[PDB]
């Protein structure tokens, strides 16, 4: 009765959008406030279903957004992991904000888990060194959902939830069991070394073409072919007597060596999380299609700019059920990204924030420039370079002597002449001035 | 931002005086109608649309109070509140203004003091000097006219979208007689009253009358 | 002699590779300011900094030590593994001054079982590094500030071994700085406090260069010295900065700690002489710091040399077309030189940077709405420059997607307005 009453309630059964698998009780992270969390004074975020994005300025705490998501993720983690298990802690050096008379750091996140149980407050808090008053964790319905998660688990193979973080130093140089899926989950993974090591491993396991390792193998392939450049993966022994990884990285056949560094690591990256949620996703037709939260710190890292351009068009088309929170530098890559899905933070800001709210301008199908211009204040000619300035200067010239060219006016369009070049878009612009201005002045002179 | 011409004055103005009452207590209803009678649905000094209603003191409550229930002042404004530019940057972001030192556009004409460039840029007027000089500048420093990115990215993105069209209108000017022209340059400047940055597409497809 | 006409530029002027990496024969030019290579993730661009790095080993060998031996390439590695020559040879030459306008130097190496023993021809490299470490020996003199920063550099954070000179040549070559030495060290001068002066230096090269921190200093707490900085406001340790702030820190630190130990009798020891190269510079940055970052750096070394890789148009919107050299798409068909851009880059818009330099559109083709606009202006002349339903349809699109106020929405309206003059002056023509 009670335990087919869970088991409904967890396995959620509802596949009519276009044969796309979704869950009628899906667990995501609904909301997250920070209270004296390194900088953060007091801070609430809000997030999407699907995806939410996170830009700043280099001392716009993004990173530390998700450092805490993971850090409270890993009580989930743990708790699936044996009973009474523990999870990640706050720092108690550093974690807390350093200008604050409480002394103590709070990360109260909130997960909304289906129609039935629609919040999951758990929250997570150090005191600072020295205090003698200590504040507690509300762990407890974390714990409650991870333990409900293991029983039912247990009594009968569930679908976990996929929790991943893949942060910064997923790039620097660096087994059969469903819940090895869940080992390093929140650090440490979607390194390239690994996965080479991990999926030569796998087709030596297949090799002799008689969760099956074929099937992990083919999904996570297939991830790869789906969400990357490159169209076609590979492993080459029986040739070259050594075991090469080969790929179409633009229709080539070539090595994994041959790969730009930063399409290496968003490889690693997809490839990870493709294994991770084909092991945790046993009960599936595509196990891609499964719940989870990943976590990317700046998924255009290493990447050119076009490919950039590129990343985020196949995040959600195979993978739709999983809270993307990821966060960026790139305006390139916004301009993929509705305005709905992002959060931004305002330069010149002491830390003493309310909410992060989403742009007002559209972001999604907009030019790189014009996105980077408001979204976030950046001209698109560097204030620094003089050259810059010159056509400016040059309108003054022109309204100095009634819109007519003179010996001021014209050396300055001979430096942009020497300078630009003859097709530069800047001598069209200066032209155009000179002409416009000139026939004012004759429109002026007739009248 | 264009010329508005103030009308009868709400009665309940006079029911509210410095001290005895605050803004807060004011119905904003009750002078919401005799706005929209001056401004029509359109927003004062900085031009938006009024599907968010704002109503704005152009002196700054705090320093001057008063005249903060005074029909003259209250216009319309960008928005809500509830950024850093148009009204909100002078008492935040801004030093030490002087008052009068800024130009106030209810008497007197922006374009004497200053002109927009093709650039999206805003300079002072040609040929100014003295305090004339400095309100010039001042109003760009106060209001950040300039310093704000948005801003500057807004009035640069209108006058080169529009660009191509000064091109061909005054390239035509040859090729027909000198009274059907300026009709054309007629209902040129009569569309950019309706179009945010009037002033910066004034000044792109005319002068300022230096 | 002043100083032996040492204390007159010292830079690197050209670089051959023959059959070393995939090069072929390749061929590189190199501007006495500031080089950048582009084209490649960092494939190519790190052999050849890596060539670089391996030529300037030879340097600080010969400098530090009488008759050192510098690092040599290897049989296995760098030697391309298709090459009837069956020997890859990494020719360089330098200019440093009137007198000596021509160092050359080749490192050279061939496969086990070659006739003749392909042998590096370092002699006059090592004598002009000889020169300098007699000069300096004799009297002190300013010597080169040679370092390295790959992708490596991206890494988490003895007085015999940190404070005596010419520990600035320890394992400046190799890629990723010794951060943590410049910790020791720095701490190390506040408990001395000549080292103000240094101290001062460095304080102001990191101010100066990173946006984010405006202060620096330590906190002699009894049992624990921290090293603590002043991010956005915020009196915060290095453990504390963002991955981008404290790398380039680190990357900043580290070549001014070099430069203030090795240029002791410059008064700014930041405008010392050197060959920095440093892979993608605009690591962990964002847009707005990609467009400082160059200005930074040559604004705290004015008297040095860059060769930095790059793939943002915002980093090439700050350089002159000469600088930059272009890697081909198809580079398959081995290529003996680097071309500059045919367009202008510095001063320029980022977005035709990106897009005629890189070939990357200033709207993405995988958004269907990215293209809208475009289409519309087709569309419009299809019908004669006037309106239709499918115009009319796509402008109601456009202004819903992207807004009211949108630039798109903007554009369309000055292209309507436009055509419909075209058929009005047409009509009255
Ligand atoms: N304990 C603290 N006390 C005060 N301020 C802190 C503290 N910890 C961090 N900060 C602030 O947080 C900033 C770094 O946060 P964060 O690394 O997330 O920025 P980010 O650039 O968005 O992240 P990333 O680039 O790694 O993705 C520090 O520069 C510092 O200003």
């Amino acid at each position: 009765e009670w335990f087919e009453t869970c088991r409904d309630y967890i396995q959620d059964g509802h596949v009519d959008e276009s044969g796309t698998f979704r869950p009628d009780n899906a667990f995501y992270l609904r909301r997250l406030t920070l209270k004296d969390f390194r900088r953060f004074s007091l801070l609430e975020i809000k997030f999407e279903e699907d995806l939410t994005v996170i830009i700043g300025n280099n001392g716009k705490g993004k990173t530390s957004i998700l450092y805490a998501i993971a850090k409270t993720l890993s009580w989930f983690v743990a708790n699936i992991l044996k009973e009474g298990g523990s999870g990640q802690r706050l720092s108690e050096l550093t974690d807390i904000k350093n200008d604050a008379e409480n002394r103590y750091a709070d990360v109260s996140s909130t997960f909304f888990f289906g129609k039935g149980l629609k919040s999951v407050p758990i929250r997570l808090s150090r005191s600072a060194l020295g205090t003698a008053e200590r504040r507690d964790s509300e762990v407890k319905p974390a714990r409650d959902l991870a333990d409900i998660w293991r029983v039912i688990n247990e009594a009968k193979t569930i679908n976990l939830p996929t929790f991943a973080l893949y942060n910064v130093e997923r790039s620097q140089p660096f087994r059969e069991e469903r819940f090895d899926a869940y080992s390093q989950a929140l650090g440490g993974a979607g390194r390239f070394d690994h996965f080479v090591e991990w999926y030569i491993y796998l087709h030596k396991r297949t090799i002799s073409d008689i969760v099956t390792e074929s099937v992990q193998k083919s999904i996570v392939e297939k991830s790869i072919c789906s969400v990357v450049p490159s169209i076609s993966k590979i492993w080459v022994e029986m040739t070259t007597g050594s075991d090469l990884v080969k790929v179409t990285n633009d229709g080539h056949d070539v090595t994994i060596d041959q790969l730009s560094d930063g399409q290496r690591v968003f490889l690693s990256l997809v490839a990870d999380l493709a294994r991770r949620m084909v092991m945790l996703n046993p009960l599936l037709e595509n196990p891609l299609e499964g719940r989870g939260i990943v976590l990317i710190d700046e998924i255009e890292l290493h990447l050119h700019p076009k490919w950039q351009q590129e990343v985020i068009l196949n995040l959600r088309s195979v993978f739709p059920n999983i809270q993307f929170i990821i966060t960026t530098h790139s305006p390139i890559v916004l301009s993929t990204i509705e305005k709905r899905c992002i959060r931004e933070f305002d330069p010149n800001d002491d830390g003493n924030q309310s909410f992060l709210d989403s742009p007002d301008m559209q972001t999604k199908g907009s030019e790189n420039a014009q996105i980077l211009e408001q979204v976030m204040n950046v001209h698109p000619t560097p204030p620094g370079i003089a050259e810059s300035h010159w056509l400016g200067d040059f309108e003054l010239l022109l309204l100095d002597n009634s819109g007519e060219l003179d010996n001021q006016s014209q050396e300055l369009y001979d430096k942009i002449k020497t300078h630009f070049g003859i097709d530069s878009a800047e001598l069209k612009k200066a032209d155009s001035l000179i002409r416009i201005n000139k026939m004012k002045n004759k429109i002026n002179k007739i009248r | 931002m264009k010329e508005l011409a103030r009308l009868e004055s709400p009665e309940i103005l006079d029911q509210y005086t410095a001290g005895q009452n605050d803004w807060m207590e004011i119905d904003q209803s009750a002078v919401w109608p005799k706005l929209t009678e001056m401004q029509g649905e359109f927003c004062a000094y900085c031009e938006c649309r009024l599907n968010r209603r704002h109503i704005e003191h152009f002196r700054p409550r705090g320093k001057f109070p008063a005249l903060t229930f005074i029909w003259s002042n209250l216009f319309g404004s960008c928005g809500d509140s509830k950024w850093s530019r148009c009204g909100i940057y002078k008492d935040n972001g801004a030093g030490a203004y002087n008052a009068d030192d800024l130009i106030k556009p209810d008497e007197e004409n922006p374009d004497d003091y200053l002109l927009f460039l093709t650039t999206g840029e805003v300079v002072p007027a040609i040929g100014l000097t003295g305090r004339a000089l400095k309100k010039a500048q001042e109003t760009i420093r106060v209001f950040n006219l300039n310093g704000d990115i948005k801003l500057l990215g807004s009035r640069r993105t209108a006058v080169q979208a529009i660009m191509p069209n000064v091109e061909y209108l005054y390239s035509l000017l040859e090729e027909f007689e000198e009274d059907d022209w300026n009709e054309m340059l007629r209902d040129e400047l009569e569309k950019i009253e309706s179009d945010e940055f009037k002033t910066a597409l004034k000044h792109a497809w005319t002068s300022n009358q230096e």
